[PDB]
């Protein structure tokens, strides 16, 4: 047999392990069919109808969750577009925090429609031109289709009913409750002059119940014990100490020289003594618990206990931050009793146990506060961080709406409007963009597909009777979820809105990672190690 | 690629880069055969047998390369071998240069369809020019000695080409004839061991490699006649299965008589033709058979004085046929005297193991026989190697009614024409008609690189020296100088050469069309 | 080890057809370089 | 070509990847199926050390198991879920998300949507959960005698179907006994379970004190009497042996009589605490660090007993029994921080020196001593025991118990198909198949029990259809009774907890449809 030969230079010079992708159909295509292969997997998982999805990474753990970020965080893909697409649903993630398998599916779509694109005989100079022109008209038009609007931000009848349509995506059944608490939890944090925080939401997974047993707390709560006698205390004053509630020493290495009889005799005694005076001029300043957040003694905690003084240990760093501006007080580095300004302004601290365990609850009497917790119960891990993750986008999308009271229908009339206005725009543009106009404005089209297709229904016929809608005079009509026939229904009088800003970005970063994929026609890649 | 990963295929690119590197190493190698100034190569095989050749053809396929487009200018050299004769060196020359040519132009946003659009007109017009520029003369004995002087100036020296040259020339002036054309496989090669000096003669004859076998027949015989048979002479068994069924030894001897009475009856009557074609005692009878004979009848036949041989060729017979002029009969039916040969001298030689027979003085001998003489081997093969392509040379020259210088002067005139006429073509074809015109320049330069000069200066002259004067001014390969090559006496032939140009242009056809290299065979390895 | 078959392997429908279809569009891919006046000779 | 995920990942369709999660969660039920009723039978589990479990409960069961499926966790999760709940129907669970898992397999083979599915499972659920709070039926005011009789056959209801069910009648009055002493808060760390060898099973006491195990002793501690009329115990927390004043001391001593001095000073320092833990009127010394030989002799020279190595669990109970204090300092021993009881007694039992404490009428804790076996049987009693004493504090909070057995779940499912000829369209089939899931729990303790199950079972739905509501199956006669007249009571929280726990369970498994696995 003949064996043929290498090319005499980049072939030959390439090196073991290395790999070559010239031509376009070996990169471009590739990249393509990759794409279209990831974007196909979380595809049935979409919206309200979309199943679960049992991912286990190598660490031997079960994440049974819906959403698409952990999804693709825990798939661990070994192909460069595909990380792009990952690297590109996490910053979305992370600026909004509620479109991921959205913009997953859209450039699944327009890589797809690209594909035929270069198949038939255009650039990809054109095309990425015509995609850019189409994304411009899209966003120009998109401020065009606002129909509602956020009216007053601190009342439970109405931020209730704004994050509802975003948990039902989520949780299907059992939303309104939910919606209720988280509601409640941002109303009970929220001050004045706007400013909303994200890190001021504790979640508490409790075993027990279902989640009808499922309240909300005005304080904050903590898995440890009481290391005193002190039971709970009505009207007590929180003083916090950074430093151990020990007897400080010096720094450097350091001994004690005693000598004969009266100071091995008297050291003992000097020490108790300056133990009692200080552990006495802690609790006469109207003090009654004492938070540490060191190791503590045997001698201070007897002490302690003989004046009742209730001693809460704690190691978390943050914890005592939060517990400082929960209360209004703040840390101390040295064993210094406090006058009036360094007090406690709390109401109740009491020790209870639900479901085998022990928790120390802070409740507070005011309505109002500074953070909030969310005692969350179940009987599976799986279902507490799903509706953990649940509470964290519902927060997520109160603060989006509390950044941009701007209100857009959502369902599957808002792409459909916007489709149609790009092919109607589209129409009077010569040149060779037009073919790319066209095809932006097919890509819209992957959404009511995809929906119908999970809801149990066709997809072709609800595309029709949504096209015939929108161009007999109607705006606000979209698809119908509850009806098992394939109809139409009215988005503004159900309660069907979702976030502008959110979808600007979503598709803004889209765009930007299909003209970044649709220019690189050669990948130059190594050996894994 | 996809569906058989265990599979190597090159692109357009990457093949177009493989062959062209293939052709360059097969030219750079080949470059030091052309000319009488050429360098000798030995060959060792993996038994240890050493090869001193100088043959292009032979080098091609004793240099261990795989590759299929070394394989396949192998093979075209082979057929240019055993189609014409000498024009496989110049050939691989001519299809290197012409390929670096089309590479040199390919590499620069062109398209090969271009090139060999150009490449037709070109060899059109250089078979127009060659159609033309061919001197036709009367072919006597001058011409043919020089013309095959020519082609064995390039193999050994001196006086053994002028040998060799003679001999031929001798051969084939023996073998000619008017009306029938010349007819190969009649001249026997037989090689010997021993006088390496001027000693490769003609034979007017024929020397067989077989002698007598009894020891009591004669070694030197004078006038003696030549009968050529190829009948059976051996115990022949019937074809169906039979046997004996004797009573007492009388039985057992009688029977023993009857299977000899039949050979006993042939020995009887060759001994009364050979009675009734002599008679007195003055001459002699040389039997020529091509079986076995069984050691009774050469017992029978030794006491007449008969030297019989046994175990010969089919072109012995042929070649006896037509130096003699006997009949090669079958069977003894009509066996009359008029169906013998003519001798004149007959004698056995021996050289130590071997033994040969010399059939020499005949009355009108059409096949002769040549007698290579050499010290080794090598040296044998060498010589036949030699012979064999003047007789080819010679062959081609007498078949053709006109004759071609040859030197480089008929190169440097076809580049010429092809310059004059290269902005009479329109389309892009100008550059196809340039590399052409370029790359039939590489025999000149190899040339004058093997003789010991320059070559761009040297090119340069000889272009001066015939624009300046329409004549076929050679490249001298001694001094240097702008010499005439229908003056001193170098003669090519024309059907080789146009053979040679239609295979260069075949070859660069189906190369430059040619982008993809693709192995997807089964592997045939089951474990 | 109770089995039902040893050494059997069997896939979806949607899989199969995506597989059949890619290996055909492959084949066609390939076979269409051969085309038109224009086209290149190939060697095996 | 490169390939998407890594090399090495499995992925499924649904239907095979359900049809294997459903014959996943009936393979792991059918373990811990015949382990219900009384006439069910424990099971002997052992690990690669070579220590066997024999357990009856099915969360022990569940846990030993070491399941590595992806989909068989479910069970464990909403088991333990349930053990840390309520604590005590922990199969029951199961079995009804067996149940349900297999009677929505074929509607799920057939072509059934999930979310039709899970909607009817919520609905189910919130049907049943409103029923059982409706036909609760609890007291509204009783004396204690009432509820100390309710409390005993909650008790004997829950320590019948264990291994300590022929002495249900004596640790009924000894739980309730210990759980009427726990205060309001409940505290289950006050509870001491001690577990010496020797004895019989009926040879168990209960004491109204704290009783803990012997530690170590030196030379001093045979010339000591062990016995005392009114003692006082001391809780102390100091070292009381000839050791250094500080890790980071130096003492640069000049000539010898500084050396002398010194010497002197450290066995007065020694003597004044001696004197000061003595004076303190004590009779009986408890510390947590070991005491050395020194106190050892010099507490047996004055009739004093003294113990070191306490545990801090052990500590805390005699606190809590006595109503002393921990004083880590002996300069404020006073009257008000000493233990006080009526006698004090140190008796051997099984071999084993025991100390014990009782007498005391301010009581707030108790200790158990369990006899029996060695290992496996002390611990199966003290698992009876710790779920008895939960069920006693489910009852003593919720006061609302029913009838058991199964006539609940014929109710249930009565309701349920009663409810589902009334509503068309496919909602019916799907409350038809749950009504029908719960009728397995008599056929599983039928079946437990070696009698027939479709006769009782046809018996038990006629008289459901033709009432007359609290009737249930019977083991002694073979036959129907009324559960409520036979003293046979459950609290109300286990029902709906489990329930609960099989709805979520069935939620979660139904709503999966794909598995992924990454290789390492
Ligand atoms: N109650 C509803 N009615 C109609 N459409 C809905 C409803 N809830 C969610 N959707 C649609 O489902 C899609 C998926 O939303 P979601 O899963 O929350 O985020 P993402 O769009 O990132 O997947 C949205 O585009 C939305 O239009
Ligand atoms: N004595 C000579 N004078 C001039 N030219 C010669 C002479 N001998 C050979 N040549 C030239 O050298 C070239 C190569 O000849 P050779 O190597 O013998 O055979 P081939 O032509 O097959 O390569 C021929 O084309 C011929 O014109
Ligand atoms: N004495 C009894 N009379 C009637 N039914 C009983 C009796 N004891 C137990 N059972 C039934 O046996 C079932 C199993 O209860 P048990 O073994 O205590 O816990 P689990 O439900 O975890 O197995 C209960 O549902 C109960 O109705
Ligand atoms: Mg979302
Ligand atoms: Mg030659
Ligand atoms: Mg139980």
């Amino acid at each position: 047999a003949l064996h043929v030969p290498k090319a005499p230079g980049f072939a030959q010079m390439l090196k073991e392990g290395a790999k070559h992708f010239s031509g376009l159909e070996e990169a471009v295509y590739r990249n393509i069919q990759a794409c279209k292969e990831l974007a196909q997997t979380t595809r049935t998982a979409y919206g309200p109808n979309g199943m679960n999805k049992m991912v286990i990474n190598h660490l031997e753990k079960l994440f049974v969750t819906n959403d698409a970020a952990t999804i693709l965080r825990e798939l661990e893909v070994q192909h460069p577009a595909a990380k792009m697409i990952v690297m590109a649903s996490h910053m979305q993630e992370q600026e909004v925090g509620d479109g991921t398998n959205f913009v997953l599916v859209f450039a699944g779509a327009l890589l797809e429609l690209a594909e035929e694109l270069l198949r038939i005989g255009l650039s990809v100079s054109e095309v990425i031109e015509g995609y850019e022109i189409a994304c411009r008209k899209a966003h120009e038009i998109l401020p065009n289709l606002v129909c509602c609007s956020a009216k007053n931000l601190r009342d439970i009848d109405e931020v209730s009913s704004l994050l509802r349509t975003s948990i039902m995506s989520k949780q299907y059944g059992n939303e309104v409750f939910l919606a209720k608490l988280i509601a409640q939890a941002c109303v009970s944090i929220f001050p004045d002059s706007g400013h909303f925080n994200v890190d001021n939401i504790r979640v508490c997974k409790i075993l027990g119940s279902g989640i009808s047993s499922s309240s909300v707390l005005h304080g904050m709560v903590f898995k440890k014990e009481t290391e005193g006698d002190v039971t709970s205390v009505k009207d007590a004053k929180i003083a916090v100490y950074s430093c151990p509630f020990d007897g400080m020493i010096t720094e450097t290495k350091g001994t004690v020289l005693i000598k004969t009889a009266e100071e091995l005799m008297n050291f003992s005694k000097g020490e108790e003594n300056l133990m009692d005076a200080q552990v006495k001029a802690i609790a006469d300043t109207g003090a009654n618990v004492v938070v540490t957040g060191g190791k503590v003694a045997d001698m201070a905690l007897h002490y302690a206990n003989k004046y009742n003084i209730m001693l809460v240990r704690l190691n978390s760093k943050w914890d005592l931050r939060r517990l400082c501006k929960t209360v209004g007080a703040t840390a101390l580095p040295r064993l210094t009793p406090p006058v009036l300004e360094e007090m406690g302004h709390c109401d109740s601290v009491y020790l209870s146990e639900v479901g085998d365990t022990q928790v120390v609850v802070f409740k507070h009497e005011k309505e109002d506060g500074a953070i909030s917790t969310i005692v969350l119960r179940g009987s599976t891990d799986n279902l507490m961080d799903d509706i953990e993750r649940a509470v964290d986008d519902g927060v997520n999308t109160f603060k989006v709406l509390t950044r941009d009271k701007r209100l857009v229908p959502g369902g599957g009339a808002t792409e459909i409007e916007l489709a149609k206005q790009i092919t109607s725009y589209g129409e009077t543009c010569p040149g060779l963009e037009q073919y790319a106009i066209k095809k932006f404005a097919e890509a819209f089209e992957a959404i009511p597909r995809a929906l119908a297709e999970n809801s149990g229904v066709k997809a072709n016929e609800v595309i029709s009777k949504l096209y015939a809608v929108h161009q007999e005079g109607n705006k606000n009509v979209g698809l119908d979820i509850e009806a098992e026939v394939p109809a139409v229904k009215d988005m503004l009088e159900a309660g069907i809105l979702d976030t502008y800003l959110g979808k600007y970005w979503a598709i803004k970063l889209a765009t930007n990672a299909a003209v970044t994929v649709l220019r690189v026609d050669q990948i130059i890649m190594a050996k894994p190690a | 690629k996809t569906l058989n990963p265990k599979a190597e295929v090159a692109r357009a690119q990457a093949a177009l880069a493989v062959n062209i590197s293939a052709a360059r190493g097969l030219q750079d190698v080949l470059r030091t055969n052309l000319g009488p100034k050429g360098t000798m190569k030995m060959l060792v095989s993996g038994a240890g047998d050493i090869k001193l050749t100088k043959d292009g053809n032979v080098l091609l396929h004793e240099m261990q390369i795989q590759h299929p487009t070394a394989s396949l200018i192998a093979k075209v050299a082979t057929a240019q071998d055993d189609i014409t004769g000498d024009g496989t060196t110049s050939n691989v020359l001519i299809i290197g240069e012409l390929l670096k040519q089309a590479d040199l132009y390919i590499s620069e946003g062109l398209h090969p369809r271009i090139i060999t659009e150009g490449f037709e007109a070109a060899k059109e017009k250089a078979l127009q020019f060659l159609e033309e520029v061919k001197v036709s003369r009367e072919m006597d004995r001058e011409t043919l000695i020089d013309v095959a002087r020519t082609s064995l100036r390039t193999k050994v020296h001196a006086e053994l080409a002028d040998v060799l040259t003679e001999a031929v020339v001798d051969s084939i002036l023996a073998i000619k004839k008017q009306d029938e054309p010349i007819d190969l496989f009649m001249i026997e090669i037989m090689e010997m061991k021993h006088k390496s000096e001027t000693d490769t003669s003609l034979i007017r004859g024929l020397v067989l490699d077989h002698g007598a076998r009894h020891p009591d027949m004669k070694k030197r015989v004078e006038d003696a006649y030549i009968l050529t048979c190829n009948v059976s002479l051996e115990y022949e068994k019937t074809e169906v299965n039979s046997g004996f069924f004797y009573k007492s030894a009388e039985e057992r001897e009688k029977l023993v008589k009857a299977e000899r009475k039949f050979i006993e009856d042939r020995v009887k009557k060759i001994i009364e033709l050979k009675r009734k074609v002599c008679g007195d005692s003055d001459k002699g009878f040389v039997v020529i058979n091509q079986k076995g004979i069984d050691p009774f009848s050469l017992d029978a036949l030794s006491k007449e004085g008969i030297v019989a041989l046994r175990r010969a060729k089919r072109r012995n017979m042929e070649r006896l046929t037509l130096a003699c002029g006997g009949v090669a009969l079958n069977s003894f039916d009509d066996l009359s005297p008029d169906c013998l040969g003519h001798a004149g001298l007959v004698y056995e030689y021996t050289l130590g193991e071997e033994k040969f027979t010399f059939i020499e003085k005949c009355n009108n001998p059409r096949s002769v026989t040549l007698l290579i003489k050499g010290p080794n081997k090598h040296t044998l093969t060498q010589i036949k190697d030699a012979v064999r392509d003047g007789l080819r040379a010679v062959k081609n020259a007498i078949d053709d009614g006109c004759v071609v210088p040859g030197a480089g002067a008929v190169e440097v005139a076809m580049a010429e024409a092809l310059i004059k006429h290269k902005p009479s073509v329109k389309g892009r074809a100008q550059l196809g008609v340039q590399a052409f015109a370029d790359a039939l320049l590489i025999i000149p330069k190899v040339l004058a690189q093997n003789s010991g000069f320059d070559l761009q200066e040297t090119l340069v002259k000889i272009q001066a020296e015939h624009s300046e004067s329409g004549q076929l001014v050679g490249v001298d390969l001694n001094t240097g100088e702008p010499m005439v090559a229908a003056e001193v006496g170098v003669w090519d032939n024309y059907c080789v050469k146009k053979q040679l140009l239609h295979s260069c242009t075949v070859i660069a056809t189906n190369i430059l069309l040619v982008d993809e290299i693709m192995r997807a065979g089964m592997s045939s390895l089951k474990g | 080890v109770l089995v039902l078959s040893q050494n059997t392997k069997r896939e979806s429908g949607r899989k199969v057809q995506s597989g059949n279809i890619n290996a055909a569009k492959t084949i066609a891919d390939i076979i269409r370089t051969c085309l038109g006046p224009k086209s290149m000779m190939k060697m095996l | 070509p490169v390939i998407l995920l890594k090399e090495g990942t499995d992925s499924s369709q649904g239907i095979p990847q359900l049809v294997s999660n459903i014959s996943a969660c009936q393979v792991i039920a059918e373990a811990v199926r015949t382990t219900l009723g009384p006439r069910g039978m424990d099971k002997l589990i052992v690990d690669g050390r070579g220590k066997a479990t024999i357990s009856n409960d099915g969360a022990t069961i569940l846990k030993l198991l070491d399941v590595v499926h992806p989909a068989a966790k479910t069970l464990v999760d909403i088991a333990k879920s349930q053990d840390a709940e309520v604590g005590d129907g922990t199969t029951s669970v199961t079995l009804l998300a067996a149940e349900f898992l297999k009677q929505v397999k074929p509607y799920v083979e057939e072509g059934l949507h999930p979310q039709i599915i899970i909607r009817a499972f919520r609905t189910a659920t919130q049907l049943a959960v409103n029923k059982i709070k409706e036909i609760a039926v609890t007291v509204k005011k009783a004396d204690k005698v009432e509820q100390r009789k309710l409390l005993e056959k909650c008790a004997m209801t829950a320590l019948s179907s264990k291994l300590i069910s022929q002495q249900k009648a004596f640790f009924a009055k000894m739980v309730v006994d210990a759980v009427m002493m726990l205060d309001d808060l409940l505290q289950l760390k006050m509870i001491g379970i001690k577990k010496v060898q020797g004895g019989a099973l009926e040879d168990s006491q209960l004491v109204a004190g704290v009783a803990f195990k012997k530690t170590f002793s030196y030379a001093g501690f045979e010339m000591q009497p062990k016995k005392y009329h009114n003692p006082k115990i001391a809780l102390l927390n100091v070292e009381l042996e000839l050791k250094a004043e500080k890790d980071n001391a130096e003492i640069r001593v000049h000539t010898v009589e500084d050396y002398q001095a010194i010497v002197d000073a450290e066995w007065n320092i020694l003597y004044d605490k001696l004197e000061k833990i003595h004076h303190s009127g004590a009779k009986v010394v408890l510390s947590k660090l070991p005491i050395g030989d020194v106190a050892t002799q010099y507490f047996a020279d004055r009739d004093m007993f003294c113990a070191g190595r306490v545990p801090e669990e052990d500590l805390k109970r005699t606190m809590m029994a006595c109503g002393g204090s921990i004083q880590t300092s002996v300069n404020a021993l006073s009257a008000d921080v000493l233990g006080r009881c009526q006698v004090f007694e140190e008796t051997q039992i099984g071999g084993e020196r025991y100390n014990f404490f009782t007498g005391c009428p301010k009581a707030k804790t108790c200790t158990f001593i369990l006899r029996g076996g060695a290992e496996q049987f002390m611990e199966e009693t003290e698992r009876s025991l710790h779920d008895a004493i939960m069920i006693v504090r489910r009852a003593i909070k919720n006061d609302s118990v029913v009838a058991g057995g199964g006539a609940i779940e014929m109710e249930l499912s009565k309701y349920l198909r009663d409810y589902s000829r009334t509503i068309p369209g496919k909602q019916q089939l799907l409350i038809g198949a749950y009504a029908k899931a719960l009728e397995i729990i008599p056929r599983q303790l039928c079946d437990n029990a070696g009698f027939d199950a479709t006769n009782i079972l046809n018996k038990l739905r006629a008289r459901h259809a033709q009432g007359g509501t609290w009737y249930g199956v019977d083991i002694n006669n073979e036959d129907i009774a009324d559960n409520f007249e036979a003293f046979v009571w459950e609290p109300a929280m286990v029902r709906i907890n489990a329930l609960t726990a099989a709805s979520e369970a069935a939620c979660l498994i139904v709503s999966v449809d794909e598995t992924i696995k990454n290789p390492r």
